[PDB]
């Protein structure tokens, strides 16, 4: 046994592949439960100094940031920012119990509970601190949790940041749960559905008022997709299209006078009525009772309905082989694009009462668009509803037949009138599934969230009218209502996209909104569209362009946003500069006035070349110089020694020595500026003095204030106060959450003999 | 559509099937085409049949060929 | 001191192509009344297309 | 319909480059017809026919 290798370095094409579902196999969405309490600050211990620069036996704590980070930039500040939103918004949960979340505070009176594990950590080392007072020690003794049971609500003790408590208590009043009973179970389901006695519904179980529900976001299409965004239109029409298909029941019980076309026209109409999607005719002439139903067809189906020279088609045969030849008439001579149908023309041309009033009643057969329950509806006229429409095309096939054909042989008059006795012999079958049709597609239509809008798609379903024969031809006394399964699937899949549609767009808005809220330009707001597109599990992202996802864009900047949203940036839009005036490795500007300033005094630092009010100096913008490099204002003024500042985010170095001091260093550090243009080598100095400077006898001795040029201005630190960083977060207390709501409930059918309608009478009775 | 307006492009292409174009394009071509086909449809069978010519273009884009001589292959 | 071929200064700045895209949706919202309807729907939607 | 989102403007290596190249043409021009001119005045009038 022996064998030989040989390989091939064969190049590796990879494409985008857009990763697809369908809606039946969209899943919902995952809850954001919370895990701890999303801090931003923490104290610490940081040693402090005395006025006179040197240092105590005693220490402090002090609040400073977590996960100092921060960019040099205003522009990369600004897109932290951006990022830190995204995280709130990833963050953001749906509901929250404290419960989950508590821990046992070892150092309390009554031996009772707190809100984290970080807080318990604080107390335990506050408490072990040696150079604390006895009050913070009597105060974490006294703050336990407490409980109302009689509302079921719970107050814990939190200590943290006001910003991290503004964010954590709104999360806290703005937490989207509502309580549950059966009432609401019920009114979850369509109105229809429920005063439909078709369908007999129940449960087996009596929610308690602990239960709770998420509301889904069922507001409508902000965007107007119908408005020329034609390709997503006919995209999402298919897709919902195809869903149709999947619910709509199969079928019980002469040129193809089949089954399997039966169920396929069955199918395709309703789930075409459904998505609003039109479709196309393919049909041979040489079967004429293909016309024959596809004159039923366009009476109880609308002409709007179907794609233009389709229906001309078909029209315009039926016409010049029914109609014009018996009544003895000219064939037609009837232009391509003539603005008239040929049924519109031949309703004023005859001279007969059955026939004109078809033609009238089918040329303005048309949708009514109503708005029912908050969603748009398509409803038919209410004469096809009740199968009456039969009895008008019956009536002008009886006086058809009763007609010679003064032009034409005996042997066309035996063809047709043999055909249309063939659709005359099945009045009441054809009158019951005009009702069965309009029944299904009504109570299908019931399981809607999403207006359905009126507007012709690119692509079209090809409908045969031989499958259209093989339906009228193949029905009786067996009637096909939808399962509630099938129901309830509809209408939870519905929901589902819907409720992430709408989710989706809000995120979207947002972050456009707060995009253009912070002057971020050189962004490109393309890969937001693109994830609003790719969280929508249906779309081909790899293949839209960049111009429909601008327009969608424009479209989504006029928006309102949401309250969580927009309440959580209201709260980012003021603290952002509070946050940055943290963080201790930039600095947010830097004075220079050639002139020799004294040092202020700090009790974190010492003497530091600190500034925190920026008067008298004028302030040079970076970001505007780093745009637009015109560096002849800031080379002039630093040549010729003139006062200036520098406002922008800027790193630094602490030199904590005492001796770059009287050599004046941190002039030094612009004159690179001239040489290399480029301000990002741009460090300033920071002239921190204490006890801990290795040459602090000089300023103990002989006693000299610090002086320094080029102050920096930047803010201190914020003291920790434990008594009132303390707060109390209120919340429930064991709730329950529920999503698919329709479990509760059992559903069943009456007998589909035992039917009835609109009009209080069983449909499918006619023999 | 011959005249002295027109002209025709023929060409032989019988060399090319180890070209560098009828490798991994054209499988992944089809394979996306099955995709679509696969969410134009909602019956199970017809998922696994498509499924199944997918799956075989996947195993025919890396393909191995037995060719003895003498003792070795 | 060189000669020089300049333009309208609606042109220089991109505004006159509003004009252009209005006169061009007006043009696909109308009918083509003579004309078919598969070439017609194609040119209204090649026309919003730009 | 394949456009968007990328400014390109001429480099100030290639401005400078054109600049030149078009500063040599013209002053070759200039230069050439003086010389042409210069000697066929010179023809014309030291009476060489």
């Amino acid at each position: 046994v022996q064998y030989e290798i040989l390989q091939k370095t064969i190049p590796t094409f990879e494409p985008k592949e857009s990763i697809l579902k369908k809606l039946e196999d969209i899943k919902p969405e995952q809850v954001k439960k919370q895990t701890k309490l999303f801090r931003i600050f923490e104290p610490r211990q940081l040693p402090v100094y005395r006025a006179n620069g040197e240092k105590e036996l005693r220490n402090r704590w002090y609040w400073k940031l977590k996960r100092d980070t921060l960019p040099d930039g205003d522009y990369d500040v600004r897109e932290y920012f951006l990022n830190l939103y995204d995280q709130v918004l990833t963050e953001m949960p749906d509901y929250l119990l404290l419960k989950d979340m508590a821990v046992e505070n070892k150092n309390s009176r009554d031996a009772g509970k707190v809100v984290d594990s970080e807080t318990a950590a604080i107390c335990d080392a506050i408490f072990q601190d040696e150079e604390t007072e006895g009050v913070v020690r009597r105060f974490i003794a006294e703050m336990r949790q407490r409980v109302q049971a009689d509302r079921n609500v719970v107050n814990y003790p939190s200590i943290l940041h006001p910003i991290d408590h503004a964010f954590n208590e709104y999360f806290l009043q703005h937490q989207l749960v509502e309580p549950l009973n059966n009432d609401i179970i019920f009114n979850y389901i369509p109105e229809r559905i429920r005063n439909d006695v078709n369908y007999i519904l129940n449960m087996d179980r009596n929610l308690p008022s602990t239960a709770r529900y998420i509301r889904p976001n069922l507001l409508q299409d902000r965007l107007n997709l119908h408005d020329n965004f034609e390709s997503l239109w006919d995209t999402i029409t298919t897709s919902n299209y195809i869903l149709a298909r999947s619910v709509v029941p199969d079928l019980k019980e002469l040129t193809g006078i089949n089954s399997q076309a039966a169920n396929d026209c069955f199918k395709t109409l309703i789930a075409a009525m459904l998505s609003q999607r039109t479709m196309s005719l393919d049909f041979v002439t040489t079967n004429y009772m293909s016309l024959i139903s596809g004159m039923w067809l366009l009476t109880v189906v609308p002409n709007d309905m179907f794609i233009r020279e389709s229906l001309v088609a078909c029209q315009l045969a039926i016409i010049n082989t029914i109609i014009y030849p018996a009544f003895g008439m000219q064939r037609m001579h009837y232009r391509n694009g003539d603005p008239q149908t040929p049924f519109q023309i031949a309703e004023q041309q005859i001279q007969n009462f059955q026939v004109a009033n078809w033609l009238h009643f089918v040329n303005n057969n048309q949708f009514r668009q109503v708005v029912i329950d908050g969603v748009l509806n398509q409803v038919l006229n209410d004469n096809i509803r009740n199968g009456h429409v039969v009895n008008q095309l019956m009536e002008a096939l009886m006086q058809l037949s009763r007609q010679q054909f003064p032009t034409m042989p005996v042997d066309y008059k035996r063809s047709i009138q043999r055909g249309i006795l063939l659709l005359s012999n099945r009045l009441g079958q054809l009158v019951d599934l005009t009702r069965l049709l309009a029944y299904n597609y009504e109570t299908l239509m019931a399981c809607i969230t999403m207006n359905m809008q009126h507007v012709q798609t690119l692509t079209t379903e090809k409908l045969q009218l031989t499958s259209v024969t093989s339906l009228c031809m193949l029905i009786g006394n067996a009637t096909v209502i939808p399962s509630p399964q099938t129901l309830f699937h509809y209408y939870n899949v519905n929901v589902n996209f819907h409720s992430n549609y709408n989710e989706r767009i809000n995120d979207a808005v947002a972050i456009i909104t707060a995009a253009n809220r912070l002057n971020l330009y050189q962004k490109k707001m393309k890969s937001i569209v693109e994830d609003f597109l790719k969280r929508l599990q249906i779309f081909d992202i790899s293949r839209v362009p960049d111009d429909q996802m601008y327009r969608l864009r424009d479209r989504l900047r006029l928006l309102p946003v949401e309250i969580r949203r927009l309440d959580i940036f209201n709260l980012i839009l003021m603290n952002m500069e509070q946050i940055e005036r943290a963080s201790d490795k930039i600095a947010q500007g830097v004075i220079i006035a050639y002139r020799d300033m004294q040092l202020e005094r700090d009790e974190m630092y010492g003497y530091v070349n600190i500034a925190r009010n920026l008067d008298g100096f004028q302030q040079i913008n970076l970001e505007e110089l780093m745009r637009t490099g015109d560096y002849a204002q800031i080379t002039n003024m630093l040549l010729n020694n003139q006062p200036v500042a520098l406002v922008g985010a800027l790193p630094f170095i602490t030199d904590s020595s005492v001796i770059s001091l009287v050599a004046k260093l941190d002039a030094t550090v612009f004159a690179q500026i001239v040489k290399l243009r480029k301000v990002d080598t741009l460090k300033p100095i920071l002239y921190k003095i204490n006890s801990d400077s290795n040459d602090f006898y000089l300023v103990a001795n002989y006693d000299w204030v610090p002086t320094s040029t080029t102050k920096v201005y930047k803010q201190i630190p914020q003291q920790f106060d434990f008594r009132a960083s303390m707060h109390m977060l209120t919340s429930n207390l064991t709730f329950t959450v529920y999503s698919d709501l329709l479990a509760f409930v059992s559903a069943d059918t009456v007998e589909p003999i035992n039917a009835v309608a609109f009009d209080n009478m069983r449909i499918m009775n006619e023999l | 559509f011959l005249s002295n307006n027109s002209m025709v492009l023929y060409t032989d292409v019988s060399q090319w099937d180890s070209s560098q174009h009828n490798t991994q394009p054209f499988r992944k071509g089809i394979i996306m085409g099955l995709d679509m086909l696969a969410n134009m449809t909602n019956d199970a069978r017809v998922i696994q049949t498509l499924n199944l010519y997918k799956q075989t273009q996947i195993n025919l884009m890396d393909s191995y060929v037995q060719i003895p001589d003498g003792n070795v292959i």
